[PDB]
């Protein structure tokens, strides 16, 4: 509403953000439907960022590789999650979202 | 007037509810947490009292105290232990008899609409789809043809308690599909994540080459899973948050299983069921009648499955009347080639990526014409040995008690050996009924798909010799691709649209249509739904798309 300039990169993240594949605890969807629908939405972002559509902001940049999970910027925004094991859910939500019981020590770790 | 048994249970279930929630907690509570015979007889009781309960009063009591969900999530604990069972050494079978109990009550609970509605929520299937003693599938050892260890009769082969395992599971699958009209989609997404699950299991049962009356009975309740929750409907209305890579892996393992099913048309479809039926009667003349009339059974439940199958794809891919799937190709070849004596031509397995011709559906419908006539006599006998089985021949009477008996039937009463004819009398006048029934849909749907694909072939395939080559010239030339790189993102999977079919493919399917549909075949559906059909509500369907095949046929097109 403010940035008239950035009016059109925020219309691209706010539907990227919409179409975010989210698990639902009474949905019929199986964990292979929703991984194969994360996986192309994680495309859909990497394109846009291929295309630099968002390199007039580093601020939208930045926000569109912590949405393809990327580990140097998850750290550069560590002191927004103060904690470890905020920074571990960011990493399973972004990288891992059908992570398994037996395998939460290792990415805790 | 009310029959006496069903006035008998009305007010025995009237004393059961004057007992209310107290005698309820008990039973649940033995059922989940008792031992292990008492947990038996408890899920046998709850199966028996749900089974007469009209007014759903148990079923609301185990669903909201949440016993209906503590017996599906310990279905995880039994996993464990079960696979233990499939051991050529196993424990204790008891572990198997609490299962078998456990299932036969959600299967019992999974023919009432709103039981099946309840086990979906309660996560039945996905318990089932978390279970890997369903992969455990053990390797039948091909070398036991030579002889001399007597299995000891008392331990039930390790494949046979697979299936004890198996078999119930998709039983409650197909039952949930069948009972859940009003949430259908959501009850296929489930079972469809079940079938993905346990993908390498469900693919090596479709390409089991065994005859074994079990093999049979697994690839019938396959099928008609299959044809029931691989609905194309299914994935664009699934709303669960899936990542696109994992609906391609999903499409992925559909578009392989129905490949498989279709391929199974070929196998028990045709002249090859015969031979498989053959092979058997030479190892054991005392124990072999019962299990070829169960074969026989399985056999036409799996070509009505997959036939149903290919309606129900052919029924939702068509909002408009130009846009048919095709799911056989227009050669009619095959079903002329197989009315020939000959036994000596070398198996051409055809491959599993070639499309059935349309030749196998006319095949099906001749060969289920005449089953129903030789099944429909046989019936008939039988119901006539029901009426007078004091008056058949002694060795008749000993023939039928040594097919429930094989040990000790000299030494019984007249009276049990009457009563054990009657009951084989009855179980073979009830499995006479359901082939008949089974032929009249494989004959009906045949019939359907038939007129469907000359509808289509006949009047909306445009041939590819059909205009016109006017301009652009440019030349060059030969060579070679070895490697290299780059990404273009945009395949739309809806490639399966080239099959070109020739102008010499079509005039060939009108001249073989013709004969292969010839006036006897027309003559014998008529007068089968002149017998069958006259006791059963449907007037006129077969008749219908026999006037509709025979229109099509006689069209030569201008």
């Amino acid at each position: 509403s403010t940035s008239a300039s950035a009016r059109s990169m925020c219309r691209v993240l706010d539907d990227l953000l919409k179409k975010m594949p989210m698990l639902h605890t009474g949905g019929t969807q199986t964990l292979t439907e929703f991984e194969l629908k994360w996986q192309h939405w994680r495309e859909e972002c990497e394109r846009h960022l291929q295309n630099g559509t968002f390199s007039s902001n580093v601020h939208m940049e930045a926000v569109c590789r912590v949405l393809l999970g990327d580990e140097e910027v998850l750290l550069e925004k560590r002191d927004l999650m103060t904690t470890w094991y905020h920074f571990l859910v960011s990493r399973l939500l972004f990288k891992h979202p059908t992570v398994k019981p037996t395998e939460l020590h290792f990415y805790a770790q | 007037p009310e029959d006496v048994f069903s006035k008998l249970q009305r007010d025995n279930l009237s004393i059961f509810e004057s007992y209310g929630t107290a005698l309820m907690e008990v039973v649940c509570r033995d059922a989940c947490d008792g031992h292990d015979i008492g947990r038996m007889l408890a899920l046998a009781l709850l199966d028996r009292i749900v089974s007469v309960d009209r007014q759903q009063q148990w079923l609301l009591y185990l669903s909201n105290s949440g016993y209906l969900k503590v017996l599906v999530d310990s279905l995880a604990e039994d996993d464990v232990v079960l696979r233990n069972l499939l051991t050529p050494q196993p424990p204790l079978l008891k572990a198997l008899y609490i299962y078998e109990s456990k299932m036969a009550f959600l299967t019992r609970v999974a023919k009432s609409s709103q039981g099946a509605i309840e086990l979906l929520r309660s996560g039945v299937i996905v318990r089932l789809a978390q279970c890997q003693v369903y992969d455990m599938r053990p390797e039948t050892d091909p070398h036991g043809v030579f002889g001399m260890r007597e299995t000891p009769v008392f331990i039930p082969a390790p494949v046979e308690r697979y299936r004890q395992i198996l078999l119930p599971a998709l039983q409650i699958c197909q039952l949930i599909l069948t009972s859940s009209t009003a949430q259908h989609l959501q009850a296929a997404g489930q079972v469809l994540q079940f079938l993905v699950a346990h993908s390498d299991t469900i693919q090596a049962i479709l390409r089991s080459q065994e005859g074994s009356l079990g093999s049979l009975q697994e690839l019938a309740l396959l099928t008609g899973i299959i044809s029931k929750a691989a609905l194309p409907g299914v994935l664009n209305e699934l709303d669960i948050g899936l990542n696109d890579g994992s609906m391609m892996e999903l499409q992925g393992h559909i578009g392989r299983f129905q490949r498989q099913c279709l391929a199974l048309l070929n196998r028990f479809g045709g002249s090859d069921r015969l031979r498989q039926l053959s092979l058997q009667d030479d190892s054991s003349r005392l124990d072999g009648v019962s299990k070829k009339d169960d074969m026989e059974l399985a056999m036409q439940q799996i070509c009505s499955n997959v036939m149903e199958y290919c309606q129900a794809l052919m029924i939702q891919n068509s909002p408009s009347f130009q846009q048919t799937v095709c799911l056989f190709t227009p050669s009619l070849k095959e079903s002329a080639s197989r009315d020939g004596t000959r036994q000596d031509s070398q198996v051409s397995i055809l491959p599993s990526w070639r499309l059935p011709s349309l030749g196998v559906v006319i095949h099906l419908l001749k060969q289920s014409a005449n089953n129903f006539f030789t099944y429909y006599d046989i019936h008939r006998q039988s119901v006539g040995k029901l009426q007078n089985v004091e008056q058949l021949p002694p060795d008749e009477i000993k023939e039928l008690c040594q097919s429930e008996m094989p040990v000790g039937a000299d030494k019984i009463s007249t009276t049990q050996k009457y009563g054990l004819a009657r009951r084989r009398l009855v179980k073979l006048i009830n499995s006479r009924a359901k082939l008949l029934s089974l032929c009249s849909y494989i004959i009906e749907t045949c019939l359907y798909i038939l007129w469907r694909h000359l509808e289509y072939y006949l009047l909306h395939c445009t041939t590819s010799d059909s205009q016109d080559p006017v301009f652009s010239n440019m030349t060059f030339g030969n060579r070679r691709f070895q490697d290299t790189f780059n990404t273009d993102p945009n395949m739309d999977p809806r490639n399966l649209r080239q099959n070109k079919v020739s102008q010499q493919d079509v005039d060939t399917l009108l001249r073989e249509g013709a004969n292969s549909f010839g006036e006897s075949l027309q003559k014998r559906l008529l007068d089968i739904e002149s017998l069958y059909c006259k006791v059963r509500s449907r007037h006129s369907f077969i008749q219908a798309l026999v006037r509709r095949i025979r229109g099509l046929l006689r069209v030569s097109r201008v």
